[PDB]
């Protein structure tokens, strides 16, 4: 409510730069701390301004203050997705122990991978054991094509993840989705997202 | 060589909640601005207490007290938490600050007293305790002095604006600084605590500026028992003084009191104990003496 | 910690009965700065007293001025009275116009 | 460096929950803050030294307690489910800079019964994405688990992998009506189709689960659900 970040979430195609945008209306306006927090993670600081009017930087990352408008912008250059977190704006009202700390409430930067050719495709894996359980698994997509949740309050359908085989230099997006219904079948699992036209569905 | 300025701020701390700071700023005899706690703005007690400044630069120097009161609030209640339970409320806090000002000259000062001595002065770029100041100060002064910015906005008041406007201040009120208002003096006795002696009273009021002569005389001869006493304040920014004379009873005679002051030019004013005057001025002011010292 | 306030009542023009004229109570040298002033015509506490701003000296020392108008008499009582901490019943001065 | 203890706890409605800070620093002055989605961290209680507590902004709920210049505690002597959050420490000293530890997740509860470990399985590539794409996508499915205290790895011949690995950054909810609802994770392994259909090349999937402890009493018939790893295995085929 004193501190505010500013988009709340924002997504970039890796490579790219991204800014990122605190406003304030702390008094006094001693200094701005910008913090990097991974999930589940703590707080990794990167740069604190303190000057009137500032620019700092570290490596990839700069930041401008400007304590007349009480505004700061952090600046990422070329993100690699490493840099997927969410980014927290912190403003001290004294230069001493005597202050206290004003927390913004982030922003959630997503990188998402360039896929060159996608492949798109809904595979289905069966269980190791003999449990007759399965999995329908969505993947090689475009980065572009958001997975939508769950129609039917008994199918189960996660996010989007991204992995790298490092060794090949190939990147892929993916998704699993699963039911213990009975007219449940891969090829329209994913009913509620915007699926490509040449997705291969092999027919069991 | 003759001028000086003083904001004394006086702040007071009653409890963990309660708290009040109201300031007065004098220029020489004269008060020149009042801000009560209870006022979110700053008051002129003349017409000429914004100096030589614009507007925009007054309310600017005025928008940064307001916050430097509202902070030096919290922070004062923060190192009473600092030291608890060691140092506690009641708390009372002064400062004074300002410039005395020579003939393109200037020193400045700002001195922080904590419960009615003084204790912690700013001095060069630091705050800092000074002799016999007590010991346990040391860390409050260490939390402060890691505050560079408000060390630069002090260094600054002090340094530069505070000559700045005060020369503008001297000018704007000139004719208030210089203005020359005439004594008058009156006679009147009491017992001494010594048997069989009288202390005679000259009291002298409504003179301003404050320099001011007055002595007992037995005609050429300075009576050198005349004791001067403290300058009073009246309500209209003159001033008041008595001197008193210890004399045997019967002795009043031949003794006049002399007052030399700015604002007659040479003509000094003279009353004699036992003149037609006197007596006169004596039974308009006769009473019933009760409740007397 | 405590100091006790110190009260000097005086006139600002010469006394003449019947003559109107300003009676100042000038009350110094206390500490609490917190304080409560009266002063009284014969007993009774006069209602349009104005005050000046509280303030201390080059030692730190608080003061505060009163006054009135008033006018002398022969026989009416005039007195300055102080309620403050240092004194566990407040401290009445009489003005004594021959002090 | 500032350490926080427990990093992952499980508390009763009503119960006491102490939540311990460490400081080597030497730094007189440490800080408890809660992080909620939605608001920056809230400053909770704060202490200038030892045998110092002041309240912060929300410290209702919460004592302090600050005996040694290292250790600075935060007292849960009621546990509310407002009170489930992620908490953090901090110290300093004099200066304006406030180190910050790593954090604890607490969830408070109605009942221990509700909490449950996670059933593992472990899903094998279809052949359709083998002939087609010469890759080979393994899935790990985490069911029915509460809480979403979890940390899942992928192990291959013995050796924790990153390479081709792919979790889910939050659970998802099985019966998302019920507030006491029970978590289900997913994860993805992709190797090379040659890789896969090598038989002496062995695939696991682990998942950590943060629950009870042995001071927590158990009443219920099924095996207490203390903190625990599960973990399912598939072997490498070649047909
Ligand atoms: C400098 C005068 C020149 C200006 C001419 C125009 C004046 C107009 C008039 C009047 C209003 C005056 C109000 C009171 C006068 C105060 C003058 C000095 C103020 C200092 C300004 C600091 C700037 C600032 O913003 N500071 C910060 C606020 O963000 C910061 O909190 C302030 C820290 C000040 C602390 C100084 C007190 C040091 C001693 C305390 C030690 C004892 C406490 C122990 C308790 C356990
Ligand atoms: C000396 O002055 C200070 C500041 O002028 C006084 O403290 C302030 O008192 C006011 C009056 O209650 C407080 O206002 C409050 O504002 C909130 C804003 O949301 C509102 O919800 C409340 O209903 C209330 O009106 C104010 O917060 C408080 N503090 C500050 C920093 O302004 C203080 O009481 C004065 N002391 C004496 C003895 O008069
Ligand atoms: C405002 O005027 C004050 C004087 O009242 C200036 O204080 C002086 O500041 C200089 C540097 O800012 C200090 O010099 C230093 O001296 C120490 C040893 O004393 C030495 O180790 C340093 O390397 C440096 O030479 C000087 O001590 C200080 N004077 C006093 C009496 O403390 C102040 O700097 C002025 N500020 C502005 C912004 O004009
Ligand atoms: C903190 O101290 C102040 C200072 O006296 C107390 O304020 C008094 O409050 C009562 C009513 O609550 C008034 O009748 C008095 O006139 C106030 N005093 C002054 C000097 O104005 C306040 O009550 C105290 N509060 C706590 C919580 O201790």
């Amino acid at each position: 409510t004193q501190v505010e970040q500013s988009p709340q979430s924002l997504v970039v195609r890796q490579g790219e730069n991204s800014v990122l945008q605190c406003n304030y209306s702390v008094t006094p306006d001693n200094h701005l701390r910008w913090f990097k927090q991974d999930t589940g993670k703590g707080l990794v600081s990167l740069t604190v301004l303190v000057d009137q009017k500032d620019k700092t930087s570290n490596g990839r990352y700069s930041a401008t203050l400007d304590k007349d408008a009480k505004h700061s912008t952090l600046h990422i250059t070329a993100t690699l997705l490493d840099d997927t977190a969410t980014y927290i704006c912190v403003v001290g009202d004294r230069g001493s122990a005597l202050g206290r700390l004003h927390f913004g409430a982030g922003t959630q930067l997503i990188v998402i991978p360039d896929i060159q050719n996608p492949d798109p495709a809904v595979y289905q894996l069966r269980d190791s054991k003999s449990s007759d359980k399965s999995v329908c698994l969505f993947t090689d997509f475009d980065s572009q094509t958001n997975v939508s949740q769950s129609k039917d309050s008994d199918v189960y359908i996660t996010d989007k993840c991204v992995l790298d085989m490092r060794s090949m230099d190939f990147k892929s997006n993916s998704a699993v989705a699963w039911s213990n219904k009975s007219d449940f079948a891969c090829a329209n699992a994913f009913n509620n997202s915007i699926i490509p036209e040449d997705t291969f569905f092999p027919s069991p | 060589k003759n001028y000086t300025f003083r904001c004394l701020q006086m702040s007071s701390f009653a409890n963990r909640s309660w708290s009040r700071t109201d300031s007065v700023v004098w220029l020489g005899d004269l008060q020149t601005h009042r801000w009560s706690n209870d006022s979110a703005t700053i008051s002129f007690t003349k017409p000429w207490s914004q100096g030589k400044l614009s507007n925009q630069q007054w309310e600017k120097l005025q928008h940064m007290f307001q916050v430097y009161r509202v902070s030096f609030t919290r922070d004062i209640q923060e190192l009473v938490k600092m030291m608890s339970p060691k140092e506690d409320y009641p708390i009372e806090i002064q400062l004074s600050a300002g410039c005395e000002m020579y003939p393109n000259a200037s020193e400045s000062f700002l001195h922080v007293a904590f419960q009615g001595k003084y204790v912690v002065r700013f001095w060069g770029t630091s705050w800092q305790t000074v002799p016999g100041a007590p010991s346990w100060l040391d860390l409050p002064i260490k939390v402060l002095n890691a505050d560079q910015g408000t060390s630069a906005t002090v260094q600054m008041l002090l340094n530069d604006t505070c000559p700045l406007f005060v020369r503008g201040l001297l000018e704007a009120g000139k004719s208030d600084l210089e203005k020359q208002e005439k004594p008058v003096a009156w006679l009147s006795s009491v017992p001494s605590s010594a048997h069989g002696h009288r202390q005679l009273v000259c009291h002298v009021s409504g003179f301003y500026p404050k320099p001011v002569w007055v002595m007992w005389m037995r005609g050429d001869q300075e009576q050198q028992g005349t004791h001067r006493g403290d300058f009073l304040p009246n309500a209209d920014e003159t001033w008041y003084l008595q001197a008193t004379l210890d004399v045997e009873a019967g002795e009043e005679a031949g003794l006049a009191c002399r007052v030399k002051h700015s604002s007659l030019g040479g003509q000094d004013i003279i009353l004699y104990w036992g003149s037609l005057h006197h007596i006169l001025d004596a039974q308009k002011m006769v009473w019933n003496h009760r409740h007397h010292h | 910690i405590q100091k006790t306030p110190q009260i000097q009542v005086y006139s600002r023009h010469p006394p003449e009965n019947g003559k109107p004229n300003i009676l100042n109570c000038y009350v110094t040298q206390f500490h609490p700065p917190h304080i409560e002033i009266q002063m009284l015509k014969n007993g009774k506490k006069i209602p349009k007293v104005e005050m000046s701003d509280m303030s201390f000296s080059k030692d730190w020392s608080f003061y505060i001025l009163a006054h009135t108008e008033f006018t002398p008499t022969e026989t009416d009582t005039y007195a300055c009275r102080v309620k403050h901490a240092s004194m566990a019943e407040p401290k009445t001065v009489y003005w004594d116009r021959d002090m | 460096a500032v350490t926080q203890s427990p990093r992952n706890k499980v508390a009763v409605t009503g119960g006491k929950v102490t939540l311990s800070c460490n400081q080597t620093n030497n730094h007189n002055n440490m800080y408890w803050y809660r992080q909620d989605t939605g608001h920056g961290l809230r400053l909770i209680h704060y202490s200038y030294g030892a045998g110092s507590t002041e309240k912060g902004d929300i410290p209702d709920g919460y004592k302090a307690s600050r005996p040694s210049q290292e250790n600075f505690s935060l007292i849960l002597e009621l546990a509310t489910p407002s009170q489930t959050s992620v908490y953090f420490c901090a110290s300093g000293d004099e200066g304006y800079t406030q180190y910050f530890g790593p954090g604890t997740r607490l969830l408070v509860l109605e009942d221990l019964k509700n909490v449950f470990p996670p059933e593992v399985a472990v899903f094998e590539p279809s052949e359709a994405e083998i002939s087609h794409t010469q890759k080979a996508t393994l899935v790990c499915l985490a069911t029915g688990f509460y809480p979403d205290h979890v940390e899942l790895s992928w192990w291959v011949n013995g050796k924790e992998v990153h390479s081709g690995v792919c979790t889910d950054p939050q659970p998802l909810k099985e019966q998302p009506a019920l507030n006491d609802s029970r978590y289900a994770l997913s994860s993805r392994l992709r190797v090379s189709a040659t890789f896969w259909q090598n038989p002496r090349n062995h695939f696991r999937c682990q998942v950590q689960f943060y629950g009870l402890s042995e001071n927590d009493e158990w009443t219920q018939d099924r095996a207490k659900p203390v903190t625990q790893i599960v973990s399912a295995e598939a072997w490498g085929r070649a047909d």
